[PDB]
């Protein structure tokens, strides 16, 4: 369970970063071009 | 983009504090918790300032991946022992704190110069947790004693390290860099550090032993295997050189492997000649390790260690495990010997895995590496001023 | 002969291997083991190894290109010292039971040693280092011992005069030594050391004593009198000096003035003023030395020297208030002055012999010497 | 004239010798484990904090190491006699640990005005400094009856302040454009760091060192702790934030990673718990990284007030700050005592810091102390002999 909790909470940062870094990719591609 | 790193960092402190919202409430071990902390903000920061164009790098990563380090330790090991609930702030948890920002400092030790701050937040994030949760495993689980923690700190970091710098090979660096040279002040400066480490060593294999003899026999094992040590070091760097000069770099690190190695036979009953044995066997392991294995490693094994982590920490760590386990043999200990056994290997295969997995996330060219020329160099993350 | 140093492959390795090896066979045979406040007695030694290391370390490492050697020379001579000052401790005050106070009493005698070093820091090598430190522990522990048989006081409460023996040691040892500056980052760092030492030096005028009312009128007497040295040292360096500047050096020097005069009469003074009064007293005399020494090797051990001899007068005066006694007190210096400088004698002979290849005197004060250094040719 | 400075000093050193025989007279050996750390702070931190500029360690460190220790001496006589009402007092640990913390507040206040004054300048502002901080301090503690443990009013804004105006008394026209002195080096900002750190580590025992024994002072540990663990994360982002090219400054990494330590001293031995305190943190050291990168700039240029270690960011905006969180937690319940009498702390110790600096400034202004000239500022050769290899 305490497990549990950590891998949730390394999951939950993992994919703010990652929807963060893929927003600001995707917007510097449409706006490069 | 250049706001990855603000980004992260403001990221990293608001789940921290979220995390300390959540899980957090509310005096004779301070001391000790100071001199821990001292070793670790300080010794670790400027052991690494062997670098003539990295020495901002080093002391400011150490400062804030220890920072961070201290907080996400003190949440994943109260989470770990608490089984998901509340649990109180003591001393105790500010040790631990400082124990995995230990981790996390010797982990970079070997990346050091190769790695962003970004990288380097990644790195500890995710180094907290594989280490803590292989700490609870040996502390609870197999139930071993490691007061000093050979196994669980040092070995760890140690090889995570190794296994980061193994994924984060570069091509260019096997032959060496013109940046990767120490100046003499620059060494002047990572004997500051090198004396706190030797001075506060005692603190560090006694701060949360049992009070009462296992704490005195933790002091003065440490004490006096540093004192063999130091001896020892001195005599091999003089030997493994040419006309019996004396090497910085052995003088930096290898002095310190005997309080590596006497770690987890610290508050056993091994006597001061045994821990000065430990010290001595740990100081040759060291010099010999600098001398020959580092290179070995660099060139065939494609595995470069900045600052020679591995003969620091790794193989006095080994020896350290293997101490324990000699120790439990011959009665200095009522733990069991297959157990001792069980947290080296684990603390050894947890830490490989581990890095390697962190490495391969730190190998996406999104955090800001520098380049090949660019490496060991302060002017790629800082202001550097015009003169030294 | 030749200036370039001779190869200590095999002298060095062999000489510390066979010391460390003799220390850890005699720990075995002669050694043995064995609360509340053991936390808080652990940190009266701690803050003495922290002196011995860093304060004495860094101190003398004010030289331009002798820094590293200054350091890990220090490291060194504390680490074999402090082993083989609990050997002697136990050979001569009784197997031997080691204690964190027995640790502290070998610390404040490697101390001795360190001290006594700065005076010949940077015209010896590792090997005359190493015979010094083994030869001034046993003439320390033979000093303390023959005052216990005399007057009757305890061995270990004999370590009071470790200063004045360890200055005049140094002296002597670097009187025999064959005759012969600064940077601004070796300066810092020498700063940074002396702070130390100034901070913590309150502790080392401690340990002696038990009693805790005569441990804190200790503390408060050292650390008032240190403020009132330390004014007094950077004030004045302005007289002392040909170009009427403040010298760093001098400073390094004369911080610890006021520690050293009320180093042995500091749980004898009853009041704050009288410390004051006697750091002040230590300051005057410091910038007197640093005036007139010169003029009749190194000044700063000489004026170690003069601070060492007017503490011990004082602590002569301060014993009365506190016809026999003075002559008994006055025995004591003169025995301690005199095995120190027939100790010193005996030592710079040793260090004399041609087997430790000392560095040739137009090499002195040099990292090159014994430090590795990049793109230098190497070898005959 | 030439002989200003050790006559100077001498005269003090003797009025100190007399007002200990008069008035002083000699638990302990719990606290002296943290006063031991407090002095490693004022004498360590603090000096080789300052020792950032390239040609002006030695008289940083020393003129540091100077000023403390005329301090200890002349903080203990004075806040002595303030307690004691003109009788005579007994000295223990709790006396010698405020007479660090009045040497702590000169301290601060001397980063203000650091490389433009002589050490005749800096034992006349000791002097003075330390009777209108023990004075406000009296006020606060007593009259007042606030809660400031970790003094981010008593110290850290009453010294940032009393340097302001210390400093704006004594401007230079010269200096305002810059100087060539006033610049880093690679080993000076690694000294700075060595004290930096040092600050850093040893803040806890700052702030909790006359804290009730008990909850208290480990909640003072705790939040001393955990909000400068947030302040060195918010510090380092908004460094690289506000900077050129995101490159790290090191003036940002060495004085704005303890803002969170500041902030934190009013409200450390309160509940406020370990995320108040995080949160405390990291705003503290958003607000010096911010006034170390804009403000300062306006302070200079604009209102004629100089500030060389940028004393005002770390010590004066997060004191402020600390001021108005310890009204906030009062505000939160978080303590007993009222919001009124914390208010009127933090502007009794603004207040008093700016007319005390004032008054401080006026009488270091006279042409009598042997102030450099605005060529010879921040240079280490008007007092001291600089070793000619560096």
């Amino acid at each position: 369970a305490p497990v549990v909790i950590i891998l949730i909470i390394l999951c939950v940062m993992a994919g703010i970063i990652g929807t963060i870094l893929l927003i600001s990719y995707s917007i510097r591609r449409l706006i490069k071009a | 983009m250049r706001f990855t790193f603000p980004l992260m960092a403001i990221v990293l402190e608001i789940a921290m504090i979220v995390l300390f919202g959540l899980f957090v409430e509310y005096f004779e071990l301070y001391p000790l918790f100071q001199d821990v902390h001292v070793m670790i903000f300080v010794g670790f920061g400027f052991l690494m300032t062997f670098l003539k164009k990295y020495g901002f790098s080093s002391v400011g990563i150490n400062l804030l991946v220890a920072a961070l380090g201290l907080q996400w330790g003190t949440i994943v090991q109260g989470i770990l022992q608490s089984q998901g609930q509340k649990f109180n702030i003591g001393i105790k948890n500010m040790i631990n704190a400082d124990f995995s920002a230990a981790t996390v400092l010797i982990s970079f030790g070997a990346v050091l110069g190769k790695t962003s701050p970004t990288q380097m937040l990644i790195m500890t994030i995710l180094e907290i947790v594989f280490f803590a949760h292989n700490e609870y495993l040996v502390s609870e689980i197999f139930k071993a004693s490691d007061i000093g923690a050979s196994m669980t700190i040092h070995a760890f970091g140690a090889y995570f390290g190794l296994a980061v710098a193994g994924i984060l090979y570069r091509s260019g660096l096997r032959k060496g860099h013109e940046n990767e040279e120490s100046a003499y002040y620059s060494d002047l400066f990572a004997m500051i550090g090198t004396l706190f480490l030797w001075m506060f060593w005692p603190s560090f294999n006694s701060a949360i032993a049992e009070p009462g003899d296992k704490q005195c026999r933790a002091i003065v094992n440490t004490y006096f295997s540093l004192a063999a040590c130091v001896l020892t070091a001195f005599a091999f760097s003089s030997l493994v050189e040419h006309r019996g000069k004396l090497n910085m770099v052995h003088i930096q690190n290898a002095t310190l492997a005997g309080g590596v190695a006497v770690g987890t036979c610290a508050d056993m009953a091994i006597h001061p000649f045994g821990s000065m044995i430990i010290g001595s066997i740990a100081g040759m392991v060291s010099v010999l390790g600098y001398k020959f294995l580092t290179p070995l490693f660099t060139t065939k094994l494609r595995i470069h260690d900045t600052c020679g982590v591995h003969n620091l920490h790794g193989l006095p760590g080994v020896v350290g495990g293997l101490a324990g386990i000699v120790a439990v043999a011959m009665g200095a200990s009522n733990t069991s010997m297959a157990m001792q056994a069980a947290a080296l290997g684990s603390s050894i295969g947890t830490a490989v895995v581990g890095g390697l997995m962190t490495g391969l996330i730190l190998k996406l060219p999104l955090w800001g590496q520098p380049s090949d020329q660019n490496c060991y160099d302060d002017s790629v993350y800082w202001k550097v001023p015009k003169t030294r | 002969s030749s200036k370039y140093p001779r190869s200590v492959r095999r002298c060095l390795p062999l000489w510390a291997l066979t010391l460390e090896a003799a220390l850890i066979l005699l720990f075995y045979f002669f050694t043995h083991y064995d609360q509340k406040g053991l936390v808080a007695s652990y940190q009266v030694g701690q803050d003495l190894t922290v002196m011995a290391a860093l304060g004495l370390g860094f101190l003398t490492s004010n030289f331009r290109r002798h820094s590293w050697s200054s350091v890990a020379f220090n490291l060194f001579m504390l680490a074999l010292g402090v082993q083989w000052a609990i050997l002697l401790d136990g050979f001569l005050s009784q197997k031997v039971v080691i204690t964190l106070f027995s640790i502290r009493l070998a610390t404040m005698s490697a101390m001795s040693v360190l001290i006594s070093a700065g005076a010949v820091l940077g015209k010896v090598n590792l090997a005359q280092l190493v015979v010094m430190v083994l030869v001034e522990v046993t003439a320390l522990g033979t000093l303390r011992m023959v005052i216990s048989n005399i007057f009757n006081t305890d061995y270990h409460m004999n370590l009071r005069h470790f200063y004045v023996f360890a200055a005049y040691f140094g002296l002597t040892v670097a009187w025999c030594l064959p005759k012969p500056q600064r940077a601004t980052i070796p300066s810092l760092s020498a700063m940074l050391g002396a702070l130390f030492l100034w901070m913590f030096w309150p502790s080392v005028n401690s340990p002696l004593l038990r009693s805790p009312i005569q441990r804190k009128n200790a503390m408060f007497n050292t650390y008032y009198a240190l403020a009132v040295s330390v004014v007094t040292a950077i004030s004045g360096s302005s007289l002392a000096h040909p170009q009427r500047k403040i010298s760093m050096t001098y400073v390094h020097s004369a911080v610890l003035a006021g520690g050293v005069a009320v180093g042995t009469s500091c749980h004898l003074i009853p009041s704050p003023w009288l410390a004051m009064v006697l750091g002040l007293v230590a300051g005057l005399i410091s910038i007197g030395g640093a005036k007139c020494l010169p003029v009749c090797i190194s000044v700063m051990h000489s004026i170690f020297s003069l601070l060492g001899l007017l503490g011990e007068i004082t602590y002569i005066v301060l014993l009365v208030l506190h016809g026999f006694q003075v002559l008994l007190s006055i025995g004591e210096l003169s025995l301690a002055i005199v095995i120190a400088l027939t100790s010193g004698l005996l030592t710079g002979l040793l260090l004399n012999l041609k087997i430790w290849k000392a560095p040739h005197v137009a090499k002195y004060f040099d990292d090159q010497v014994f430090w590795k250094f990049p793109h230098l040719a190497v070898g005959f």
